[PDB]
């Protein structure tokens, strides 16, 4: 179901996957509000965008792309949660409306 | 797969 939260699966994650990397990946194509990175079906992340349109733009532009040449291939689907909540801003979760510390 | 071969960032 279309939604403003995307679920990213990072195939062949040869390099670190942190919120700063995913912000530089996603935000130029769709405005990001929150990012949560976790391990489940491999290295995965949910990214909450400002709107459904912004999430659709990010999904269209990034699905199947590699973050870095030859690795870190993105598989993107709509996430189940309609919103994300970030406990703290660190390397694995970030709310871009709120300060570090 | 229209983004096959797309690369987003310089390698670290």
């Amino acid at each position: 179901h279309m939604n403003k939260v995307l679920l990213l699966s990072i195939q062949n994650p040869l390099y670190p996957i942190t919120v700063d990397v995913l912000y530089t990946v996603c935000n130029p194509v769709g405005k990001v509000q929150r990012i949560v990175i976790f391990k489940r079906n491999g290295i995965q992340a949910m990214v909450e965008f400002e709107s459904v349109l912004c999430a659709q733009k990010a999904k269209a532009a990034l699905n199947g792309a590699d973050i870095y040449a030859g690795c870190c291939t993105l598989k993107i689907e709509y996430a189940r949660p309609t919103r994300l909540n970030v406990i703290r801003n660190d390397n694995d979760s970030w709310d871009y409306t709120k300060p570090y510390l | 797969n229209p983004n096959a071969g797309k690369v987003l960032l310089p390698t670290p």
